[PDB]
């Protein structure tokens, strides 16, 4: 049987094989050399298209000959020696000269209308255009360059939810011209945010028709109800015929996925929000954080889609504010940026009331996200959430927003099952950690902190009891006997963020 | 009610 | 392999090459400048009709040889030299000048073509006559020739409701010749209207089948039952024999059509009501 | 008929077969030296392309001749020797010389077709590389190298639960070159973790279907009704294309397993917990007991993904504390790790007591493990247990941990000459590596830590203080007939030696 | 005893 860099010969080398050959010319000459049989041959000859042949002669050969020999030693022959040189030079720059591969022998024949047959083909979304976050998309090509050897990996492109993390992977395989075609031969881009059991079955299912050849489609079976080890065996079957390719596994939640990712040896990218799915894998795991949207960065994405920069100073106070409230998130701002009607900054700052009295869902709109608001990408945040971190997180309203605070400050309204409350920074870590719903801050002190976006989600979204005693709960303990964290003699009074709790009493006074 | 159907 | 030029040459000769040749003479004389082989000229050379000789040299020839230059040098000696003046001359209309024909007429009556076959195959409606809108018309026309480049956009021919929409996109593709032919090879004309969450699924099933040969309707499978990535994937498979097409979506209230026409990397004129 | 050798010299010489030579010349002199009939070379003769006759010729010649004279002694005559003197050259180099290659490389890169392209499509699962048990993998494939040879056998891999047994075998059959290629053909590597009685069956279907080509996977019958007498026939059936080939029956827990294995004559590696399932197979039967990880190797596995080593004295002691409460486990230490968080050795601590006060589930993790926590593995071993084995364990908990004690000191708390004690205890450790035997000074069982705290949140909460009570009872009705070293028959009286983790059970059970 | 084992 061959593998993957000699099929890698076989797939680069296909515009040529189907320009001139014809496996007919080649059957005689290969019956010889042990590498058919009569079947494989009656299936060949018999056919009514070339590219049917041509189909036949190189899965067939993929899988019946012990070396790439007898293909050599034809296309010579056979007056279409322009192929067997090609072949003989990209194996003779890949045993003996490594490296010189990519520049020379599979480079010289890129082209920018091939690759979007290739992402279309691979289900690649459309990517971005009138604004590219250059540093992250860049680290992921560069990362994604750097394993093209590597035989089987998962690179984690994982961050909050709107946070803009598939966007930018559909402009990591969209930029550059390497990735696809140098550096790896295909694409295959599924997304998954399966939730059930049979979702992590079903996907792979699609995935080996997102394999499968346009013919051969007609002829699916009922593989609904076949096992797993089936489905399985089924894939690596058809997954010979696909040298080096890449899996984009767009919204990965549950890690049974990644468990499926690792037992296939696949290559894999991933978008998720959950970050904690990569212990599933015992393995090669490469990470990249989409954080959020710094405030010059913002700024950025304002005027790349044609939004009035500032002069008063409430003015780039109110753009300050837009940017403060949806704590840097892509999504929401794009919402906000598509709800602004007018285009004044008048208007913005309207929304930007409308977003503390109504929550996201003031701003909540028709956007490139499949979510009307950031709400909605929340909810399944926050019910995968184990029950007690649902507990934690359902009680992180009453804190102050964009503020960091000690964990003892945090032990008070935030619930367990003695007098060491380290439980409660386990449990903010593992909410931080799965959807990036807190914020972990090793030194001066271990604090946490809750951003604004993800404040407002739980502001109009948590049981309307649960503020006011969570408040009270909190004026409980709190007594006993700027860019500068509060300190310790001065906990007892929580009154210098008493702004944005009179904010939550006459919110729990309606 | 303890999440108003989890948002 | 040749290409469209040499492969227009051996084709537009062929009227020529059947009253005077012969394979034979050549096989020996591509047996020899390395193009041929003698199991390929085995092929030609026991062939019961001369029509066989030559069907199986114009087949045969085009894989081996890097260009068509060994059968002009050949028509030459055989005393057959009216067809390599012809092939050389032709050549010459080729490698010695940078201008042709480019996608336009010579062989007219687009009439039937154009207007009658592939307007009515790709549904477009007939045309109002007794009234055209010039401004409106003309503007689609003009906005459709700036972006027939693109490869995937959004025309949005968006108004009020009776505004007569739909009407100016029949006429913007029933005036012209341009739209249909020069800068889009077909059309596909298509009424949404879907309400139901399961109607934007039917719509590029209807689009599917709109695409799918004259062959292989009588084929049609139970495909209500396959997954919406399978469709969209057996769409932009069957896309692959679709070169530069024009999709109208007329009637559009959804967004999630919008959504799969820009999944599906599509050329899409659009009348709506919503904007 | 020809061979391999003669065979290799026909298909070796083709390139050469072909710039230069013509059936029909021999044919004549084939239909001549009585090795040819005028039919065959009619055959050969009356062909449009030399390429045809080439290719009868080399197919025809090979029935009818003993072996390959008659067309040496022919591209002699034809001043086409070039070709003669090449085959009477390796004829000479395999008539003449015993040596030729053996079973090894001269096209180099198995590292896609023994690793990637043979592993892969034999299920087999993607080695752990960031620490490696030498000791084990080494013997297992020592051991595998060993039996090569032998027509069917069984090698047991058997440990405890999370012990690490499979992954050793995932890195046996993945480092080496030999074991797949050189002493194998081919692997085929399947999870049973079958309970049920029509699992065994199901198992061997998917075995028969990791057997069938990559054509006729399609064609894939309803299969699911049809004897086993016929399942077990079709698999030796498509087992002749499979010549020399390893089994790896990752998880098992039925001898029928084992039975069916033994009735189709497979070559057979096995991680499995219980390692009785044995006495099912009548044969060369070997074992490689999965030890718990010793302290030092524990270490190395610390090391291994990141972890800082100890410097004050209590800081050795806490990892040494983590090391003994997980008596020496793969799984619930590498659990530990990804728990570890910010990685302190403080926050390591923190585990240290979240484990008594919370057994195993307090550092349940995401883990390669397909378990949650070791509970949740234990839970089956527990559950397969014989009635009054399943007694005996759930009584067990009563005793103390990681330390060595008589029969007699066990047969207080556990149910029913007592030496029917030790035979329980004995099932127990064979069966998922429960307990613990130490036949000398004096036939003592011990009970580990990590089993202990399974029991421990998992056996009904009155019963531990009723095996505590049951057994302050019998220790003083023998008070009535009145380290490196084991409890001393004068001394058997007061187990309150042990008071310390005895009054910490007790505060358990009474609340 | 063993609550679901
Ligand atoms: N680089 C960008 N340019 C323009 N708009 C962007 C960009 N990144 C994000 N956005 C806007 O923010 C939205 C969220 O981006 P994206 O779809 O990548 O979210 P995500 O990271 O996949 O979140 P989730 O995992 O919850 O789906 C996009 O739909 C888009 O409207
Ligand atoms: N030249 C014309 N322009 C516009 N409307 C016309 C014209 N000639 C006739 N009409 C009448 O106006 C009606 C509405 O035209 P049309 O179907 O284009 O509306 P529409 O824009 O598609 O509205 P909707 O999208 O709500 O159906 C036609 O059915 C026809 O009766
Ligand atoms: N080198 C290693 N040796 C043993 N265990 C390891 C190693 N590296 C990581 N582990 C962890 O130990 C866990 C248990 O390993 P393994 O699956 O081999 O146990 P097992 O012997 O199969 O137990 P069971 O048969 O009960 O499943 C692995 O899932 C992995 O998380
Ligand atoms: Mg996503
Ligand atoms: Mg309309
Ligand atoms: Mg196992």
């Amino acid at each position: 049987m061959l593998c993957e860099i000699e099929c890698r010969a076989l797939s680069t080398a296909h515009t040529r094989l189907i320009h001139d050959f014809e496996p007919r010319d080649a059957l005689t000459y290969l019956e010889g050399k042990n590498i058919f049989t009569e079947d494989h041959s009656e299936l060949i000859s018999k056919m009514s298209t070339r590219l049917e042949r041509i189909a036949n002669f190189l899965r067939i050969y993929r899988r019946q000959a012990s070396e790439l020999g007898p293909l050599i030693d034809f296309f010579n022959y056979n007056n279409q020696s322009h192929l067997a040189d090609f072949l003989e030079d990209y194996i003779d720059f890949a045993i003996n000269e490594p490296d010189l591969l990519r520049p020379v022998v599979i480079a010289p024949q890129f082209s920018r209308q091939m690759l979007d047959r290739k992402l279309l083909l691979g289900n690649v979304p459309k990517q971005m255009t009138c604004y590219i976050r250059e540093y992250h998309v860049d680290r992921v090509i560069k990362k994604l360059d750097e394993m093209c050897d590597l035989d089987s990996f998962f690179l984690f492109l994982h961050g909050r939810a709107g946070s803009g993390k598939s966007v930018i992977a559909s402009q990591a395989l969209s930029k550059s011209d390497q990735l696809i075609g140098i550096n790896y031969d295909s694409i295959v881009w599924l997304k998954d945010s399966g939730t059930a059991p049979k979702s992590t079955f079903d996907l792979f299912t699609d995935i080996l028709l997102m394999l499968k050849s346009e013919d051969d489609l007609l002829n699916f079976p009922s593989v609904e109800h076949v096992t797993s080890v089936v489905l399985k065996r089924m894939i690596c079957n058809a997954l010979i015929d696909r040298p080096n390719t890449l899996f984009v596994f767009d919204d990965v939640v549950q890690e049974e996925t990644i468990r499926w990712a690792q037992e296939l040896r696949l290559r894999c990218l991933v978008t998720t929000r959950d970050v904690e799915i990569s212990n599933a894998a015992s393995q090669t795991c490469e990470f990249i954080e989409v954080t959020s949207l710094e405030i010059d960065e913002c700024y950025d994405f304002l005027e790349a889609y044609g939004m009035p920069m500032p002069v008063g100073e409430k003015e780039e106070d109110v753009l300050n504010k837009t940017i403060e409230l949806s704590s840097g998130n892509p999504a929401t701002l794009m919402m906000f940026f598509k709800s602004c009607e007018p285009k004044t900054f008048e208007k913005m700052a309207q929304l930007n009331n409308k977003l503390e009295s109504r929550g996201l869902v003031g701003v909540e709109c028709i956007t490139p996200y499949s979510y009307k608001s950031l709400a909605m990408a929340l909810q399944r945040c926050v019910e995968v959430l184990s029950d007690e971190d649902r507990s934690a997180l359902a009680f992180a309203v009453v804190m102050p927003p964009g503020v960091d605070i000690p964990v003892k400050l945090w032990s008070c309204v935030i619930p367990v099952d003695e007098q060491l409350d380290d439980e409660v920074a386990d449990r903010l870590k593992r909410l931080s950690k799965r959807g990036a719903l807190l914020s972990g801050k090793r030194m001066p002190v271990l604090t946490f902190k809750i951003d604004h976006i993800i404040h407002m989600f739980l502001k109009h979204v948590v049981d309307a009891q649960t503020i006011a005693n969570g408040i009270s709960i909190l004026e409980q303990r709190l007594l006993e006997i700027e860019t500068v964290i509060r300190p310790e003699d001065f906990p007892k009074f929580m009154q210098l963020h008493q702004k944005f709790y009179d904010s939550l009493k006459n919110f729990a006074c309606c | 009610p303890l999440f108003n159907f989890l948002c």
